């Protein structure tokens, strides 16, 4: 019983820092991710270019292997350390059994490390929640999410960061059965998610794709302008 | 209320010591580096300008770290020595392992991880020091970076130190330059920034410090320049002030 | 007081309350005395049965560390057992490394340093024990020692550890200790234990007598107290 | 006060273990019933979103080919304990060419269910139900965070366990049959749950001595649901 | 002031620390008086006993502790710290004799004991040895020496020396007494020691209370005096 | 009641258990050191508490090598520990390089030692500020450090009681170019400015640093010089 | 021998106001050569070279280790290194492997940083320094170079005669040598400039 | 030379202790032992004093 | 009351309240009674349950061929000391190839439990051992405590409301010594039936009896050799 | 009426005392327009803006947001001595009100 420390329970059976460390994620930048049937795609919002510096270093979407893709929320330093560890874990797994690394094993690694990191004596838990997207077994699209407690939790679409309830609520009203594939409709689905974002500034949108066989492709802020134009065309056709 | 250690969180989730480390940063020396191709610069303000020193070190904030990189520094001064010896050791380990100069980004992330390991672990004092980066590589050319006690690092082209440099960043945005790689132009711009931002009346050269880094034919030399060109830079900038009062 | 928590801190007047609280903890324990004669050392402990649940021969505070050295402890019993084990270990090491019997002063100094080191640090408490050390040697005679909870260890002729610490040595010092053999000192210790606290606060007690000296040829053991039965036929004559 | 695992109460007791027993209560419910025909077992999933894939959340896991499990509380402490049991079972088969019986499984788990210690970490926050078939027929086993392990004939855990045990002792006797106990359990489930019972809410795990393999029911559970 | 409740060894405001200067009267819980005298090629220690008891012995009560065959010392304060410091001094003098091949000078031992007390002071979490040690010794080419060791770790060494309980007065008398430039032909030293303690305490007592520790450049062996010769000196100073 | 102890920052300021250590340093014995053109002169202020104490036992001016002097203003028992550290460390340098260690390198490593002791959180820092000097490569140097692990370089400075007044006098009286003897004169002047007046061959203790090496002067030449030097 | 596994020959000769260092070019296994461009003379700062002969693995590893400690020393202290400092550093680096020794014979050749004072020294495989004034040699062939350099050296030598003397000595001693050959690199340095020449050797 | 911690009101009381002790001496003469008793009586805890760490 | 938190801190009255709190934690266990004859040592405990469907928690557990223990208090420390007990048995069984004397075993138990009562970082063990064994001098009934002051007796009883059991031992400790096994065991349960409230009766499923003899190996029983021991009784004198 | 609810007596939120606990969440992004309508119902304004531009700006919504927007727009109006408030007043008012105050905390954290 108190917000210190991590080790003792509440008198009604809670952990304060486990519950409180998710708030740092919940005040963090928004990053969504869906799975198609063949091409999986995701993206972050709030690029927030401050007019005088470069932004190629602030990239919140990366990869550990050619088959898996990353995202996170919360603070950036824990994401840096966890991904730098996870690359070496992926490569050590590759040094073992010669398969491409399954998404399930590396999510069990990351959440397990995060949890046994939390259980120890006075280590501040990683206030992040990762998005781990891959299509490995005959191109079966999978995306799991993490938690500061360290619970991998398999979804079909995902939304975190600021206002994640509303952004996930849009996918409730959007995600019918016949999404994909239909890759173009998955493209427009990512575009409608970016239009349903908390700010949807139009130029602060950064999205990355994976066709389950190719590499990670960073798009261009003219294709997305065409996507916003055809989405506004669909809104006018609704009228 | 929920103060005591660096670890664990305060319930927001916010932090205590990262914020207080930045507020430790703000009351320190002001430095800057500028947008320049074919070279890059560093500026620094002389703390403790009392007359009974020696200045036989030639360098008080600048540390020519590997061959082609220097670093300004700001904050608690002995922790800067602690980090700079280790950072030279990291760069020299990289050179030992590969026989190639370090391309500066993994160097920056390595130092950020060194700082971050003291952010998570407990109970240790995190380094209340931000510090700059100039350097050259085989992949991007001249570069600029901003280290932070959080472990976050920013690739800038016009950098930021604390309360004595928020107005400097405001002047850097309002007087932004792009396209001119002429180093004397950026040196005059930095002279203007330290003329307004420092409270030194008429900008005595003993209170300033300027170091540059140019690419010469294979060598990538670092120029800790002397005082007389600083003197004529001051006279040039004050002639530009006379040009400014031509509108009266 | 307050200011009384850790064993490493001092007081604003300069003493350690942990040492003091460890000292007066043994004050509540049972009375244990000792006295030597000109050719031996006699122990004796006022030991109490709880109500009817004991067995008269359990948990005897008269230990026996070495062939010629044994303890007469009082205080916390398990702490005394642990300290007895450390004494046995030290006597074993001396016997291993030097090939003869441990002199009692050196043994007392090593045990006193062990006690003192357990008074030094803050993670451990001071001991809650106070005990006796008796010995005999043909080249050294009888030596009777005494160890406080702090670690101040020096010698006596006679001692008492328990409630009636003052009230025993009130009349121990009127014993003519030098000119007597220890077989007289047996019934002396019997009358000393028997005079203090016959029936007052508690119900019943029980006597043990340890015994080392020239008569045992360097052995240290409990008397055959039942043999010659020195207490009760004198105790019934010591009530008048 | 009570502030840590290294301090008793003036009357008892921990006062950390008590808060772990309190932290049992937050979880979803689960019910297992021992029948000599075989051990049946059930759980609620408590699905939040339609995006939340139902077969991904694990409640019944497989430790041995004839040993099931069910978890109640913190997911990751349970995952650690399942990991250790999965290791230890295999070591027992390794060193003995035989199956570790489920009571001995539970002794092995409860050896460090309380080995909690930060120096010389915290106690765990999950209660576990073990179902299996040893040589003596089927076995149903109930442990706790405090390691006080005992056999139970039909134990219910988690939230709303009081009326679950009440209506369970209302309906239970020693000579039950299989499908009767299955429907009797799912009646109590749809009495303690808040949502409409369907194919995604619950899942069953049935182990039999002649049907040792596949301690699970997949979409025939729909047919079991529609018979009420 | 405090304020900080001075629990552990930290710096209090303006500017002091209180643990060691509480340990300065851990000597004063001893209830004892110690006097050292260096005038000429002899050196004299004197210190009383406090024995109220007839059941208590007389040989084992001595605080004159022979460190080595040419180095003796005397202790005050609480007895356990004193005896522990004595065994440490014995062990380190033996280590000197093993390593360096010759008998240790008296100064180096004081330096080592001061270093041990400083290390116990520098690092926390150990009680800092509240006992004061006074050393004497003969050195070649330097004559006699007297040194004092603090619990504070500040060793010093000088001619007329005293520590214990009542030695502000003893140092006052030795300021008034060692100012006249008389020679010290060893009975002068015995007389000044006995009379300075006999003016501080003003008891003029039996030869059975004080212990006299001497060392002289005619036999550099440390020497403890006997009852008969103490009585001989006492009636020799009786006028 | 905060800071307490060594693991956290303040809400806005600096480290209180460094500031109080500096306060205990400033509450120390006065001293002065002056870098001249040819040598550097160090001198202290050493009054015995009584007339009993001996002045051939404890020594303030202390050599680290044959060409490096070093004094302090603070607490002796910590002073000896860090000096012994510097001794062993300079000998390790002479083992590795077979060459006498430069004073800047000593200041680097001693500063690293002290900064390591200011690292969190179980020991206190030193109550010791240093004055390091030596005639390395012709040009003499003068290096003052502090318990925070930092260091400086002075022409002339002081440490102890009334160091601000001594500093104003050294700003006033001293200048860049003097000799060793003139530096000795103004050093005894600025020491006698703030000390008590009863100053003999024993109350002060002076070591100099020639280009011929370190030299720790004797009371013979001290009473030869300080017998009413002005 | 183990020293005669990859061959090797390093000659240094002290002139009047300058110093010259030369080595062979051949690299290969015991009788089978591989290449003609193997570096054994490494620049360590300005106007200060080092020569390494013996086992090539120890040569490259010791050269990189010395480069490591050299850069750390010259970046802790902004001045450049004196040659005696280098000699003590190399002796320490070798003597750390007292019982695990590297198999090399380092030769240091450099000038004074302040004056133009020349300097030569050579070391053993455990770190025994030795300063002379005429010449030091190392490698598999020894006695040939000893005879030639004791035959042709004069105390005060203009850089042209120093160059030609070390040229003829190296060429004749390498042509008598079997396992080391295939071209000669020559470094002649001085206060003004650094001259590097390659000689037309017998490629047999 | 004995610090610190003398207040101004204490001097005259020390002088009174010394003078009335000399009245008990039945002499008008102020010796040092008068000041000894005066220091020991009117100082009035604490004191040791010092000479450690300066 | 700020000093009543930790094991290391002495009280200003000198009584470590951590020890007495461990004693009170021991007093909340089950009832059990141990008593010996000259030839046969029998310890009898009481079982309890979580629910009606649940099994009964066993108390008497096997240790060795001539050693068996009762228990009251914590269960993790119970199995911890069980593992240590079995280890100390089989170690000397391996080295000396003899069965142990019981006294040195229980001294090892006290020395094992001393360190978690003196240093900081581990709580004292809430433990209720009653140990029955056979050395060369016959049966022994020892009892333990969290203060590691192990007691030798002839008849003890610890747990909740064990005082009536102790008075029964008082009024039959003269009678225990001569009888054979059967009425000795029914004396034991004529202590356990007074460790209960009188509005219910001691059943089968709640009791276990362990006999070790000078020629008989230590054996635990449950309902089946106990239904023979449960006959031969009268009702309580209501 | 409270801001937080977690630090309150469970004996005071029980019924008998209080029978109608009432949630105030920040309700919806649609009635943002109703508060912009009401708080500009009696001030002359041009068309020149869409409230959707002030719907897709910030994720937490309040009358404390919208009334601050209105008052700062009036400050920018009397700053530029106009009426019939145009779009640039809304844009600068938007940015200055979202900054003052909602950000948290100095960079960075998070980002």
């Amino acid at each position: 019983s108190y917000d210190r420390a991590i080790t003792v329970f509440s008198p009604d059976g809670h952990l304060f820092q486990v519950e409180y460390a998710q708030e740092a994620v919940k005040k963090g930048s928004t990053a969504v991710g869906v799975r198609g049937r063949d091409i999986v795609v995701l993206g972050v919002e709030k690029k927030s270019v401050a007019k005088l510096q470069d932004e190629r270093t602030v990239r919140k979407i990366c990869a550990l292997d050619d088959n898996v893709c990353m995202a996170f929320a919360g603070l950036t330093a824990d994401a840096r350390i966890v991904i730098n560890r996870a690359r070496v874990e992926c490569q050590s797994h590759r040094l073992t059994v010669e398969d491409p690394v399954t998404v399930e094993y590396i999510t069990r690694y990351i959440a397990s490390l995060k949890q046994r990191y939390t259980q120890s004596n006075g280590r501040r838990p990683f206030g992040i929640s990762a998005l781990i997207v891959g299509f490995d077994f005959d191109g079966t699209p999978r995306l799991y999410q993490t938690d500061p407690s360290g619970t991998y939790h398999a979804w079909k679409a995902n939304a975190i960061g600021r206002g994640a309830k509303s952004v996930r609520e849009f996918l409730e009203k959007n995600y019918t059965d016949e999404a994909i594939e239909t890759d173009d409709l998955t493209i427009k689905l990512v575009i409608k998610a970016l239009l349903e974002v908390v700010q949807s500034g139009g130029k602060n949108i950064e999205l990355a794709v994976m066709r389950r066989d190719q590499s990670l492709k960073i798009l261009n802020p003219e294709e997305i302008e065409k996507y916003v134009a055809e989405i506004e065309k669909e809104k006018e056709e609704n009228e | 209320r929920y103060d005591s250690r660096t670890t664990i969180f305060s319930p927001e989730g916010r932090l205590y010591q990262v914020e207080y480390a930045m507020e430790a940063i703000g009351h320190a020396g002001t430095c800057l580096g500028i947008l320049a191709n074919d070279g890059v610069l560093l500026a620094a303000e002389r703390r403790n300008i009392h007359k009974l020193l020696d200045e036989v070190f030639f360098s008080e904030k600048i540390y020519k770290l590997n061959e082609d990189m220097a670093c300004s520094v700001a904050g608690i001064t002995s922790d800067a020595n602690v980090l700079t010896n280790e950072l030279r050791l990291i760069a020299q380990r990289y050179l030992l392992q590969y026989q190639e100069p370090i391309p500066c980004e993994q160097l920056v992330t390595a130092l950020c991880d060194i700082k971050q390991a003291y952010t998570q672990f407990g109970g240790k004092r995190p380094f209340g020091v931000s510090l700059l980066y100039i350097g050259w590589d085989k992949h991007y050319g001249f570069q600029l970076y901003q280290s932070d006690p959080s472990g976050n690092y920013g690739g800038w082209k016009a950098t930021c130190i604390g309360n004595n440099s928020a107005a400097a960043v405001s002047m850097l945005k309002q007087d932004y330059k792009e396209g001119e790689m002429t180093l004397k132009s950026a040196l005059a711009l930095a002279i203007k920034v330290l003329n307004k931002t420092m409270d030194v009346s008429k900008l005595s050269a003993e209170k300033v410090e300027i170091a540059t880094l140019t690419r010469e034919n294979g060598k990538t030399v670092i120029r800790v320049l002397k005082q007389k060109e600083v003197e004529q830079l001051i006279k040039k900038h004050e002639e530009e002030e006379a040009k400014a009062e031509r509108e009266k | 007081t307050g200011y009384d928590l850790s064993a490493s801190t001092f007081s604003p007047d300069g003493r350690v309350f942990q040492v003091e609280y460890a000292m007066k903890a043994v004050e509540n324990s049972s009375t244990a005395i000792g006295i030597r004669c000109k050719d031996g050392v006699v122990f004796g402990v006022e030991k109490l049965v709880l109500s009817k649940l004991y067995e008269e021969g359990s948990n005897k505070r008269l230990f026996n560390v070495d062939r010629h050295v044994g303890m007469a402890v009082a205080g916390l019993l398990a702490d005394a057992r642990s300290l007895a084990d450390i004494a046995r270990e030290e006597a074993s090491n001396f016997r291993s490394n030097f090939g003869y019997n441990i002199p009692l002063k050196h043994l007392a100094d090593r045990v006193a340093m062990y006690v003192h080191a357990y008074t030094l640090y803050s993670a451990v408490r001071p001991f809650g024990c106070s005990f006796m050390l008796g010995s005999y040697s043909v080249n050294d005679g009888a030596q009777l020692y005494m160890i406080d909870p702090s670690g101040v260890s020096y010698g006596y002729w006679g001692c008492a550890i328990g409630k009636a610490r003052q009230a025993a040595k009130t009349e121990i010092e009127k014993l003519q200790m030098k000119e007597m053999t220890c077989r007289d000192i047996v019934k002396e210790v019997a009358k000393i234990i028997y005079i203090v606290h016959d029936e007052v606060k508690d119900k019943a007690f029980e006597l043990e007598l340890s015994w080392v000296g020239e008569l045992t040829n360097g052995r240290h053991e409990i008397v055959p107290k039942d043999i010659r039965e020195e207490a009760e036929k004198y105790a019934k004559e010591s009530l008048k | 006060y009570d502030r840590g695992v290294n301090t008793f109460s003036p009357e008892g007791r921990l006062f950390q273990v008590e808060y772990a027993i309190e932290a049992i209560k937050l979880g979803s419910t689960a019910i297992g019933i021992q029948t000599s025909e075989g051990v049946c077992l059930a759980v609620e999933k408590r699905i939040t979103s339609p995006l939340m894939e139902p077969s991904s959340i694990e409640k019944i896991v497989e430790i041995d080919a004839h040993i099931g499990c069910a978890m109640s509380g913190l997911i990751a402490d349970a995952k650690t304990l399942i990991d250790k049991a999965r290791v230890e079972t295999q070591n027992h088969w390794f060193t003995y060419n035989e199956t570790m019986t489920v009571e001995s499984v539970t002794q092995a788990v409860s050896n460090l269910a309380l080995q909690f210690g930060e120096e010389d970490s915290r106690p765990f926050g999950v209660a576990l139900l073990f179902g299996g078939v040893d040589e003596k027929g089927p076995q149903l086993f109930h442990m706790d965070p405090s390691g006080t392990f005992v056999q139970c004939d039909a134990r219910a855990i988690g939230s709303a366990s009081e009326g679950a045990q009440s209506s369970l002792q209302e309906v239970y006797h020693k000579s039950m049959t299989l499908k009767e106990a299955i429907k009797s359990s799912l009646i109590i489930l749809k009495q303690v749950m808040e949502e409409k019972l369907n194919a995604t809410n619950i899942e069953l795990a049935t182990v039999q001595p002649g049907q040792n393999f596949h301690m699970f029911t997949k979409e025939e559970l729909e047919e079991v649901i529609k018979d009420i | 002031s405090a304020g900080f409740d001075r629990h552990i060894t930290i710096f209090s405001p303006e500017g002091r620390l209180y643990q060691v200067e509480y340990a300065f009267k851990a000597i004063n819980q001893g209830g004892l008086t110690s006097v050292a005298v260096r005038g000429k090629d002899c050196a004299v220690i004197v210190t009383q006993k406090k024995v109220p008891d007839k059941l208590l012995d007389s040989s084992t009560v001595t605080h004159l502790f022979k460190i080595t065959e040419n180095i003796g010392c005397v202790m005050t304060g609480m007895t356990a710290d004193s005896r522990s410091q004595v065994q440490r001094a014995r062990y380190e003098a033996a280590n000197w004799k093993y390593k360096y091949g010759y008998e240790i000078p008296v100064d180096m031992l004081c330096k080592r004991i001061a270093d041990i007390s400083q290390v116990y002071t520098q690092n926390a979490e150990m009680r800092p040895l509240g006992c004061c040690m006074i050393l004497i010794g003969i050195d070649e080419e330097q004559g006699p020496q007297v040194y004092k060791c603090d619990p504070a770790g500040y060793y010093c060494g000088f001619k007329a020396t005293a520590a214990g309980v009542k030695q502000t007065e003893s140092t006052s008398f030795l300021e008034k007494k060692v100012k006249k430039k008389f020679d010290w032909t060893f009975e002068q030293t015995v007389e000044t020691a006995i009379t300075c303690l006999s003016t501080v305490l003003s008891i003029d007592f039996k030869p059975s209370e004080i212990e006299v520790g001497v060392v002289t450049v005619e036999n550099p062996k440390f020497r403890i005096l006997t009852e008969a010769e103490i009585d001989a000196h006492l009636v020799a100073l009786a006028e | 009641g905060y800071s307490f102890s060594l693991t956290t920052f303040s809400p806005s300021g600096k480290l209180v258990q460094i500031e109080y250590a500096l306060a205990a340093v400033a509450g120390g014995a006065p001293s002065v050191g002056i870098k001249a053109a040819n040598g550097v002169v160090l001198a202290t202020e050493k009054k015995q508490k009584s007339i009993l104490y001996d002045e051939r036992s404890v020594h303030k001016v202390e050599p680290i090598t044959k060409h490096i002097g070093l004094v302090y203003s603070g607490m002796g028992p910590d002073y000896r520990v860090l000096v012994h550290r510097a001794r062993k460390l300079a000998q390790q340098y002479y083992l590795v390089y077979q060459e006498p260690i430069p004073t800047a390198q000593l200041v680097q490593r001693v500063a690293s030692v002290m900064q390591e002791y200011t690292q969190s959180g179980g020991v206190r820092p030193f109550g010791v500020s240093l004055l390091i000097c030596g005639w390395n490569e012709g040009r003499p140097y003068l290096f003052q450090s502090d318990p925070s692990g930092a260091y400086f370089a002075w022409k002339a400075t002081a440490m102890g009681k009334n160091y601000v007044n001594g500093k104003t006098f050294l700003e006033k009286r001293y200048n860049e170019d003097l000799e060793l003897e003139d530096a000795i004169h103004t050093a005894i002047l600025t020491l006698k400015e703030s000390f008590e007046g009863q100053m003999t061959e024993d109350n002060i203790e002076v070591g100099i640093c020639n280009e011929a090496g370190f030299r720790r002067l004797t009371p013979t030449e001290v009473k030869d010089y300080l017998a009413a030097i002005a | 021998s183990i020293m005669s596994y990859n061959g090797g020959a390093v000659m240094a000769m002290k002139g009047k106001n300058c110093v010259a260092i030369a080595a062979d070019r051949r690299f290969g296994i015991q009788a089978q050569m591989v290449t003609t461009d193997f570096q054994k003379i490494f620049p360590m700062g300005d106007r200060l070279y080092i020569g390494l002969a013996g086992l090539a693995t120890d040569v490259q590893t010791v050269a990189q280790r010395l480069k490591f400690r050299l850069n750390l020393y010259e970046l802790k202290e902004g001045r450049q290194i004196k040659p005696y400092t280098l000699m003590s550093m190399v002796a320490n680096l070798l003597y750390e492997k007292r019982f695990g020794p590297y198999y090399t014979e380092p030769v240091i050749a450099g000038l004074d940083p302040k004056t133009f004072k020349p300097f030569i020294c050579s070391l053993d495989l455990i770190g025994c320094p030795m300063v002379t004034d005429d010449f030091v040699v190392s490698g598999t062939c020894a006695e040939q170079m000893y005879g030639m350099c004791e035959s042709l050296w004069e105390p005060n030598m203009d850089p042209d005669h120093l160059f030609e003397t070390i040229s003829q000595a190296m060429l004749n001693a390498v042509d008598r040598d079997a396992v080391s050959g295939m071209g000669v690199i020559v470094h002649i340095i001085e206060k003004d400039k650094i001259t590097t020449r390659t000689l037309k050797a017998r490629m047999d | 030379a004995r610090p610190d911690k003398i207040s101004g009101a204490d001097i005259n009381s020390i002088c009174q202790e010394s003078g009335m002790l000399a009245v008990r001496e039945n002499r008008y003469i102020v010796l040092a032992k008068d000041f000894e008793k005066a220091y020991k009586t009117v100082i009035k805890k604490d004191e040791q004093e010092h000479e450690f760490y300066k | 009351n700020q000093y009543d938190n930790d094991v290391t801190v002495w009280s200003p009255q000198g009584r470590i309240h951590q020890i007495e709190y461990a004693m009170e934690a021991v007093k909340q266990g089950s009832a059990t009674v141990g008593l010996k004859s000259k030839t046969h040592a029998v310890l009898v405990a009481l079982k309890r349950a979580q629910s009606e469907l649940a099994a009964h928690q066993k108390k008497i557990l096997h240790v060795d061929n001539h050693i068996g223990i009762s228990i009251a208090g914590l269960t993790a420390d119970a199995r911890l000391l069980c593992n240590f007990m079995r280890q100390e048995c089989l170690d000397s069984r391996f080295v000396f190839d003899r069965p142990l004397p019981v006294s040195r075993l229980v001294s090892l138990i006290g020395s094992k439990t001393q360190i978690p009562t003196q240093r900081y970082g581990r709580r004292p063990y809430g433990v209720g051992l009653l140990i029955a064994g056979y050395d060369d001098m016959g049966p022994h009934i020892f009892q333990t405590c969290p203060s590691a002051n192990y007691f030798d007796c002839r008849a003890m009883s610890i747990g909740a409301r064990s005082q009536s059991a102790r008075t029964y031992l008082e009024r039959h400790m003269s009678e225990f010594m001569e009888c054979n096994l059967n009425e000795l065991v029914k004396h034991g349960l004529r202590a356990l039936r007074e460790t209960l409230p009188a509005e219910q009766d001691l059943t089968t499923k709640n009791v276990s009896i362990g006999i070790v003899g000078k020629d008989l190996e230590f054996t635990i029983y449950d309902d089946d050799d106990v239904s023979p021991f449960l006959e031969g009784l009268e009702e309580r004198p209501q | 009426a409270t801001n937080r609810i977690e630090t309150l007596d469970p004996a005071l939120i029980r019924p008998g005392r209080i029978d109608r606990k009432i949630e105030f969440p920040l309700p919806d992004e649609k009635t943002k327009k109703r508060i912009f309508q009401i708080h500009t119902s009696r001030m002359t304004l041009a068309d020149d803006v869409t409230l959707d531009d002030l719907i897709m700006a910030k994720d937490d919504l309040s009358g404390a947001d919208i009334k601050a927007i209105c008052t700062e727009a009036g400050l920018m109006a009397l700053r530029e001595r106009r009426m019939k408030v145009t779009n640039e007043d809304f844009k600068k008012s938007k940015e200055n009100v979202l900054y003052k105050k909602q950000e948290g905390t100095p960079e960075g954290l998070y980002l």
